[PDB]
């Protein structure tokens, strides 16, 4: 890894779970490859010789965790372990059949999540196939919630070696889109026809991105469609590429700042000498995401709070 | 119309009604009587350290069904006899490590403990005494001395000590042996002793093969200390004790150092922290929980918890139905009633384990009616 | 409209800045028809008889206010004002000059924000055109911005009649996406060619799906896109439709749990009655967005903070 | 992105939050203390005359909720206001005869309870008492004198008097009344005060439509009556009470008469035996026991268990799960306590209703904690 590129820096007391994290992602197939290396030295690569076979997986993990436990554990002042990640979140996959189950209820408390309500004279929605007796479109039965367009479950050729993977297969809807009382037949609903699969991709399900509308013109609309499985990064990181994992010889400090007692600005100015590129830079993402919405990967949304990441040099003098 | 006896059988026994259901009810009450006989044992000796060893040649380097360990074992944890504030988190050591906890005295080690370490290690002068033999001593010198560190070192041992200035450091140097990889822990006030006695047996559950850390902290002070902070890490607390053990300035500590939000299972009082212990779904089921497990409270004095620190590895792998620890040394408190009256199964408990001698006779005759015994 | 449906229950001190909203929505074109209600009943409707001229969208703007000034001012207890908005945000134009150039700040507010990372040995990233003497790819000189991939200003032809409208020109990008020191040939950036124009569309930017990037193919990565604008709306309505806002006679009690005094749940429980379903509805809608990745229209981010709603039955006695 | 909220609402309440786990907490007490601040009902007057008729004015001709009738009733079950011994089975005819049970002073009709009688019945000038209105005085002369009852015929109401010599032939006239119709009945010793009142509630059951009857026998004679004979006949029977209510050899006289094994529901007292009629299967379901009654034992003076005989009908017929009455005056007992652990859901109690005043606090509290009220 190298010193300021995107990757997870990881505390020597933390190695064990973050180790965990890539083993995890060798034995679900996130990561088809990590490089190790020992300080600025390349040690090793684990790899799976075929990421199809469970055994090679569970190879790779095992080495991976042989090659840095004693490192890692005895790891000295200045001394680390990088390791570069080359993953794709796509190919991701749940090994555990009870880990998949659990995938798949998530997915499963969505069916009564409503996408579209049913249409009245004022706002557009849910409308019948058929027209009544006079020409004029009909409200629908129901709304169209997600039980509606899609049922889940772990796939039929699921095991270990390929994965359990948890499975979406377009519905029927007979129901259309449009206004009640109105004589414009109603709009065809395009269901999912790509993201039919979810292995834990590297990622967890994006719910507002996941099985939503996307109705094309509204007053006049002109296209309704339903998105597959859209996922979000577990890291905000691509869902492809390469991170970086580097673990120090360092105290974690976690600085709450709606805690009672915590590092006050000052004194962990006075306690720690930071590097001024590495403020100002998570500053001016931070005012970016005030001021306007804007997302970047330097300040990010985690356990509902917004968290920034220091390195300082060292402690001040006196 | 008859089956073929034993040929060993003292007796034909032939029961014979003119009523069917007379002869239901006796077969019934057959049928108690003779599977009731059996399962309400006591492990106690004249000390506190005989009932440790007791605990030990019961539970370790044993055939008992309900043994943590059938094999010689290859570590020790001892703790002072008199002080339980030391070796308060040394249970879920002795769990993980597959260790009897043992007793003595702190200036000169116990005959009777001497001889139960090299029998539950199998110490011999024809055997090399290879790096893997380990003692720890949990706690600091004013719990067990100097001297008897030495003793153990003469007999040919590996002697590790897990200690600090207080309690809290020593259990942090108990904790970190135990290591937290689940990403979860517990915590547990400076004077919350019979806490740490309620939660000693869950601690000691071997979840996913390990078991879960407990660390004291300073139950009154702002801010928990940096060493507990750094081994905490990022994991996931449950607290155990009121807000008079571990305040809530504490709890908020352990918010911010860790991230995540810590869980509390507490009452007002130590019996009913006890109870709560039970009542909390992570560490027993409703309606699945039949082995248990008493000790006294620590009400008439406090270092009479020692016996419930011995037990509760024990009780945290009893069989494959983790036990708790019910801590009452006269009276079971009215919470505790309830807790186990929901805990057993409509049918009753399995496995009932006093541990000591000063319980009251109401105690044990109570804990055998709320589980059918 | 009709109480328990989707829309804005604005209270009555705030009725002055909900009105300026639907007003600049009837002035920017996002607002098409505005039918108002006293109480139950529809008492007229507001649309601009012709939407490309300026005049007629102001006309409606001060008859929107005349008519509801004083009916929203003097409402009484019991009384409240419902507006049925016909909109349509893809019509929505940025008819004052001044609000036009707020918005391109807004965009180029976001101008140094890092979308792909320079390439490493170690990770994938930005590459050059071009691989060198020994065939093999090469870092690129600078990290893939929001600069480089589009420019950001009012359209020409621009008027306070037909509109200014902030417009995105895709730029121009010869790098690609790689791992240097890689044989395999950089993968062409994908810029956007659909999505150029935002008038503030009556809609806001949502910059955690505009200008991102969309790696596709994973540890052998054959695809790189970045998308245009993609909006979330001033709502959380679809891009066009009907909106209902509401204002009441009533106090509004912002209960900030992150502030130092807030009134308890107990004391709030003491002061008002509520309704057992609009607590418990929400209440489901947090678990299942909490446990599972779950969004709702029931609990939504709001200016970086989750909301719920509640309008109590009524003062507990005693 | 918000709900379009009432007119007529006093305050929009938005709750925000950085956290979506704070934000949880905050509406997870919310709601907590929206429904906690709504549900325990007490039933008393400054007499227990009065809290007979309070009882009749939220249970019979009423529209409460939990009213066993919401039409004027057509018959009235009077009982001595000191006599607690002569009513005593009264309640499931109360039940079965959709009648309120009153309690009237031996010598003058109490004005509130002829108030209450005319309310109840809806007796008028205008209107004809045809032969269906009917007032049951449960007892004698010594219970209820001639005085009242000639006060109640002087109104132009049928006045059946269910007594005879003594509890006994009381208690048969009482239980003749009441059905016998699905081959079950329930039996209690003369002595057996609290007995009665803890199963009157259940005997208030109505099962396909007919309440069971109970019948008071002689628990220290040799055999029970001909006349409890013959109406028992060829029925399941129920004790209720222990060998010093009701002696082995009257459960042995009742097996003998009707030719079908008796039941028998007791404690070592009478908290214990109120306890146990809760943990019986038959007369109620485990963690389906929502709705409560809780009424004095009589330790302090037997003739205040008469505030269980008038709750005893509506506990019976209480909504869609009828509800059991707690005795206790002073203090629960731990039976009690465990009994209602069990009888509970986890989700707790919906329903509590005190029966008189005299009832200590602490009861109540202990109740409501039991019940998660």
């Amino acid at each position: 890894a190298t010193t300021g590129t995107q990757g997870y820096t990881v505390v020597k007391n933390d190695w064990k779970k973050a180790v965990k994290q890539l083993q995890d992602g060798l034995k679900d197939n996130s990561i088809g490859k990590i490089t190790v290396s020992f300080n600025d030295g390349v040690v090793g690569e684990v790899a799976p010789k075929s990421a199809n076979k469970k055994a090679d997986r569970d190879a790779a993990a095992e080495k991976l965790y042989n090659l840095v436990n004693t490192q890692l554990d005895k790891l000295g002042d200045g001394d680390y372990v990088d390791f570069s990640v080359d993953y794709n979140l796509e190919n991701k996959i749940i090994t555990n059949q009870a880990d998949a189950e659990a995938i798949v209820t998530k997915l499963n408390s969505l069916n009564e999540k409503t996408l579209i309500d049913i249409a009245t004279k004022d706002t557009f929605g849910m409308v019948s196939k058929t027209q009544d007796s006079e020409g004029k479109n009909v409200a629908a039965t129901k709304a169209l919630k997600v039980k509606d367009v899609a049922t889940f479950g772990l796939k039929s050729g699921g095991s270990e070696d390929t994965g359990y993977v948890v499975e979406m297969k377009a519905g029927a809807v007979e129901d259309k889109y449009g206004k009640v009382g109105d004589s414009t037949a109603g709009i065809a609903i395009n269901l999912p026809s790509t993201g039919l699969e979810y292995a834990g991709k590297g990622t967890t399900i994006d719910f507002n991105k996941t099985l939503k509308v996307d109705v094309t013109g509204g007053s006049t609309p002109s296209a309704v469609a339903v998105s597959g499985f859209v996922t979000k990064d577990d890291t905000d990181l691509a869902k492809s590429g390469t991170i970086n994992v580097r673990v120090i010889n360092a105290k974690e400090e976690s600085i709450d700042i709606d805690a009672s007692s915590y590092t006050s600005a000052e004194n962990l100015a006075k306690r720690y000498v930071f590097d001024p590129d590495e403020i100002s830079e998570a500053y001016k993402a931070i005012v970016a995401l005030q001021n306007d919405g804007i997302e970047s990967n330097l300040v990010q949304l985690v356990n509902g709070k917004y968290q920034v990441i220091f390195y300082p040099e060292g402690k001040r003098l006196e | 119309n008859d089956t073929i006896a034993s040929q060993d059988t003292p007796a034909k026994v032939v029961i014979k009604a003119n009523k069917l259901k007379d002869l239901k009810d006796y077969v019934d009450d057959l049928k108690t009587y003779n599977n009731t006989y059996s399962n309400v044992v006591t492990v106690a000796g004249e000390d506190r350290i005989e009932t440790a060893i007791e605990l030990s040649s019961k539970y370790y380097n044993s055939d008992d069904k309900n043994a943590i360990t059938d094999k010689a074992v290859n570590d020790i944890v001892l703790v002072g006899s008199t002080s339980i504030v030391d070796g308060l988190v040394a249970s879920p050591l002795a769990s993980e490590k597959t260790a009897p906890l043992l007793l003595t005295s702190k200036d000169k080690l116990d005959s009777s403990v001497k001889s139960e370490i090299k029998r539950v290690m199998n110490l011999k002068s024809d055997t090399g005494i290879n790096t893997s033999k380990k003692v720890y001593l949990a706690g600091g010198v004013n719990s067990i001395s100097k001297d008897v560190e030495n003793e153990l070192k003469n007999m040919g041992l590996k002697v590790t000590r897990l200690s600090g200035e207080d309690r809290y450091e020593t259990s942090l140097a108990i904790a970190d042996e135990i290591g937290l990889d689940n990403d979860k822990a517990f915590v547990v006030g400076g004077t919350g002793l019979a806490d740490a006695m309620s939660i000693a047996p869950v601690a000691s559950q071997l979840k996913d093969g390990d078991a879960t850390p407990i660390v004291v902290v300073d139950g009154k002070a702002k801010e928990i200390s940096d060493d507990a902070k750094s081994f905490l890490g990022t994991s996931d607390v449950d607290i155990i004790g009121g807000k008079n053990s571990v305040s809530k300035e504490i709890e908020e500590s352990i918010d911010s150092a860790t991230g995540k939000t810590p869980d509390r299972i507490s009452g007002d009082d130590r019996q009913a922290t006890n109870a709560e212990v039970l009542k909390e779904d992570d560490y027993f089921t409703d309606g699945e929980v039949v082995n248990y497990f008493v000790a006294k409270d620590g009400s008439t004095k406090e270092d009479q918890l020692v016996d419930a620190l011995a037990a509760a590895p024990i009780a945290g792998r009893f069989k494959e139905s983790p036990a708790p620890i019910i801590l009452a040394t006269d009276t079971l408190s009215s919470d505790q009633n309830v807790a186990v009256s929901k805990a057993v199964p409509k049918d009753g408990g399995t496995n009932l384990v006093q541990v000591g001698k000063g319980i009251a006779s109401s105690v044990i005759n109570k804990m055998k009616d709320l589980l059918d015994m």
